[PDB]
């Protein structure tokens, strides 16, 4: 999309890997806030909302917190409390075109300053004057919405860069959205910590002749131990024995 | 509410349409120009045609806001070279019988043949023509027969079409509000708004004349040295006191007297400067030239050169059909795109040729920042004086040791030094006294203290009376000789060569002060010496936002054009001239005494 009308995408309900998003070479720029990756693998978050959009190689700079220019006013505000990551890179291989690619809009007068994530598709003349515009092209009453060239020849700062923003948010709502989980091989009849779906401890994780219905997960005993569970991975049932500790 | 706040929206999407649209004109002419064909010939038209229209209607636009309410000096800045109407201010066939008149000037100067009279067999052109029998050719006769053909031939094609030109240009800097077309000339030197800073445009005749009046003791000495010596070649033709005639100075205009130097060397027997056996034995290619002389400019701490110039660029001939305007040319196309037009073959001269058009360049790239009216030099003498900073230093002996193109062992004694300053004196200061001459005597006809029926006998002594040159033979009022100049027939000013070559001189010594440089100025190497690089370019990346005075003042410390770093850069070849000028007859009166 144009940066006067950037898309949102909302993301919820699903597993995100940002390690090929970090470990892809393509990206001119990589700039987080308020995470770092492993903290992105790490933290849980309610809402993902992806803001694509295209602009210039020296707008990619005005995409930051507390920044002001053209992009940063008019087109795209974001907020000084921001945790995301903004995520650019130069697109001259698909966006360029040879004669001129005049369908990259951006808003380059307007009223006020945009509020946070605010989005304004109006193309309302804007009147710099006292003179009043009645939607027709005068003097002082200019058109808002202008083009980017993108041409192929165009130098580093001109050339046109797809940036997409990802903002991250924790609401009063449970979150889903989180990062890979990285599941180790499964290793039997030894004393090992296990960790499975949250549920921790340290035993000898045999098979087991328990056939669980398909909706349980776990297994206690009389004293409320967890003597039994399902393995996630593979839909099998093992016992717990404690390690064999004893009297010397 | 308020004019500041319409002038700046205003000045915004001027500045993106422009961007816009002059990109568009320049690929136009680009394309044009590395490749000639009438579909890009027509394309060039088309866009030139828009990007005029476009500026004449924003010139239209820019009237409504006036500059007498408005306090940001940046937005006068950019809003006079707006509302400045130019040629539009005339009716529509004034304007079209002037346009008509520079355009067929144009084709009768460019069509020009050097056909014999009663021999009208074969003949070329000017540059495979006249310019080898005027620059080379060692003979009298043949050399006066070219000069005279070619200057009857575009006097009579062009003294009409010159005279209305004249009429034309005054009624247009009359109507717009100047005294004369001089005047309107003038205005790119102006500076106005400034307290202590400001400058007026009739200061310029002041400073010229200042400086000249300094200048010309050198140029006598050096007329008198080139005189004592031209009689060797041409014993009978030269008299031992009075002037030179106007064929022999190694040029068709005498404007550079570069071509004289195998005629006048002090020392031949001392081996040369000349690197180009060297040059073609490492085998050397255009691409290794640009990368040396990118490691030139990186080492001063200018920033290296974008992707798009090496992958743009026209560095060679491109083949058999594609013909290409071989001259050296740098393209600021704007947006980032930044490019240099040059035909090149391994030669010190096109080493020196590239190291002024990527002078050119970084000058284009260091004030890429600024909104699209201040991109331009802060004169017209800025963007070819900071070429010819690197031109200066490129072609010393320690730059070429430091590449490792010249050999390490080649001693810099007096000799060699003495005939590389001559060689520098006839480009540099051989062609101080023609520019002046030549943008006084236009200054005095756009002026109107020349009427038509002494235009030349006023030109010729006034030739006599600066550059001490008589006329081969005598001409009338039926010639126009000085029109035969490229610049002159094709509306171009003409003292943007005078202040370059007195700014170079300032820039290098300010730029050799700061590199704690301790020998002669002529000795100095710009490289390896970062406090240089940043001195040069906190006032390459000004623009036309501040006044060239400024500009000039945070490089030298002085606020005015000065001639004393262009005396002691000679001080050696001067020493030398004047303890050879012991019994020969220094300087000139004006006079007919090698011929009537
Ligand atoms: C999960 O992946 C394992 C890997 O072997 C596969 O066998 C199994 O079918 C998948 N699905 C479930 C529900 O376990
Ligand atoms: C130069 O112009 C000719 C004329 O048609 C064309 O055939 C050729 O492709 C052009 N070359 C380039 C590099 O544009
Ligand atoms: C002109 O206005 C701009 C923006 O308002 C400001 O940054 C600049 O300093 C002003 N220039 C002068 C000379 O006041
Ligand atoms: C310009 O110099 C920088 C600094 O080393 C370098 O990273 C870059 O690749 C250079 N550009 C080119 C085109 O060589
Ligand atoms: C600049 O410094 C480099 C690195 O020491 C050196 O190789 C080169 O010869 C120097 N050039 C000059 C002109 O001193």
């Amino acid at each position: 999309a144009s940066v006067y009308a950037w898309n949102r995408k909302r993301i919820s309900n699903c597993v995100a890997d940002y390690s090929v998003l970090y470990n892809s070479a393509s990206f001119s720029t990589f700039k987080c806030y308020g995470v770092s990756p492993t903290k992105l693998n790490d933290l849980c978050f309610t809402n993902v909302y992806a803001d694509s959009f295209v602009i210039r190689g020296d707008e990619v700079r005005q995409i930051a917190p507390g920044q002001t220019g053209k992009i940063a006013d008019y087109n795209y505000k974001l907020p000084d409390d921001f945790t995301g990551c903004v995520i650019a890179w130069n697109s001259n291989n698909l966006d360029s075109k040879v004669g001129g690619n005049y369908n990259y809009l951006y808003r380059l007068f307007r009223k006020s300053n945009l509020k946070p994530f605010e989005r304004d598709i109006s193309t309302e003349i804007y009147q710099a004057g006292s003179t009043p515009c009645n939607g027709v092209e005068g003097f002082n009453c200019y058109f808002p919405l202008q083009s980017y060239g993108f041409q192929p020849t165009y130098g580093v700062g001109y050339q046109p860069y797809r940036v997409v923003v990802l903002s991250f948010e924790l609401l009063h709502a449970p979150a889903t959205v989180c990062g890979p989980k990285k599941s180790t091989n499964l290793v039997k009849n030894k004393c090992v910590n296990f960790n499975f779906n949250g549920l921790t401890g340290t035993g000898v994780l045999t098979e087991s002749n328990k056939k669980f219905l398909p909706f349980q997960q776990f297994g206690r005993d009389i004293a409320d131990t967890t003597d039994a569970v399902r393995d996630p991975q593979t839909l099998e049932i093992l016992d717990i024995t404690p390690c064999s500790f004893g009297g010397v | 509410s308020t004019i500041e706040e319409q002038a700046k929206t205003f000045l915004d999407k001027f500045n993106h349409e422009a961007e816009d649209l002059f990109y568009q004109s320049s690929l136009a002419s680009w394309n044009y120009n590395t490749n000639i064909t009438e579909e890009n010939v027509q394309n060039m038209n088309n866009a030139g045609d828009k990007w005029s229209a476009f500026l004449k209607e924003q010139s239209t636009l820019a009237q409504m806001y006036p500059l007498q309410e408005i306090q940001n000096l940046t937005v006068k800045l950019q809003l006079q070279a707006l509302q400045q109407n130019g040629s539009s201010v005339l009716s529509e066939d004034k304007s079209k019988r002037l346009n008509t008149i520079l355009n067929t000037m144009s084709t009768i100067y460019s069509t020009g043949k050097v056909c014999n009279p009663d021999n009208p067999q074969e003949c070329l052109l000017l540059e495979p023509g006249l310019n080898e029998i005027m620059a080379n050719s060692l003979d009298y006769n043949e050399r006066l027969w070219a000069w005279e053909s070619w200057r009857s031939e575009v006097g009579k094609q062009l003294r009409p079409l010159y005279e209305e030109y004249v009429v034309l240009k005054n009624e247009m800097a009359r109507a717009n509000h100047y005294e004369d077309y001089g005047d309107y000339w003038r205005g790119d030197y102006e500076v106005n708004g400034v307290d202590g800073y400001d400058y007026s445009r009739g200061q310029l005749i002041e400073d010229v004349e200042h400086t000249f009046e300094e200048i010309k003791p050198l140029y006598e000495h050096l007329h008198a040295y080139v005189r004592a010596k031209l009689m060797n070649a041409y014993p009978s033709y030269i008299s031992p006191i009075g002037c030179l005639p106007a064929h022999l100075l190694g040029d068709m205009w005498g404007r550079f007297w570069t071509n004289l130097y195998s005629l006048t060397v002090p020392f031949g027997q001392k081996p040369n400067i000349d690197v180009t056996d060297a040059m073609v034995d490492q085998a050397w290619d255009a691409q290794r030239i640009f990368k040396e002389a990118e490691k030139f400019f990186v080492s001063v701490g200018l920033p290296n050169m974008t992707q798009g110039f090496w992958e743009n660029s026209m560095l060679t001939d491109p083949g058999n059909v594609q013909k290409a305007v071989c001259h050296p040319t740098a393209w600021d196309l704007g947006k980032g795109d930044f490019r240099i037009l040059m035909c090149t073959k391994v030669t010190m001269d096109d080493f020196l040729t590239a190291h002024h058009e990527m002078g050119h360049i970084q000058y284009d790239m260091a004030y890429a920042a600024q909104p699209f009216l201040l991109r331009n030099g802060a004169n017209e003498g800025f963007h070819e004086a900071v070429g010819e900073i690197m031109s200066l230093s490129a072609a010393t002996p320690k730059h070429l040791k430091s590449i490792g193109l010249l050999s390490p062992d080649f001693q810099e004694d007096n000799e060699t030094e003495i005939n590389f300053l001559l060689k520098q004196a006839l480009t540099i200061v051989g062609t101080l006294p023609f520019t002046y001459m030549l943008e006084k005597w236009r200054w005095m006809v756009f002026k109107g203290e020349i009427p038509k029926d002494q235009w030349m006998k006023k030109w010729w002594e006034m030739k006599r009376e600066i550059v001490g040159v008589v006329e081969p033979v005598p001409h009338d009022e039926t010639y126009c000789d000085p029109a035969s100049l490229f610049h002159v027939s094709n509306d171009y000013s003409f003292i943007r060569y005078y202040t370059r070559t007195l700014y170079q001189f300032q820039f290098q010594e300010a730029l050799c002060q700061a590199a704690k440089h301790e020998g002669p100025l002529h000795k100095c190497d710009i490289s390896n010496s970062t406090e240089a690089g940043q001195k040069l370019f906190n006032m390459l990346r000004l623009g036309k936002s501040e006044p060239w005075t400024l500009a000039l003042e945070n490089v030298v410390g002085a606020k005015n054009m000065n001639v004393r770093p262009l005396l002691n850069y000679f001080e050696p070849l001067f020493t030398w001239l004047k303890d050879q000028n012991k019994n020969s007859f220094v300087g000139w009166s004006t006079d007919w005494s090698p011929y009537a």
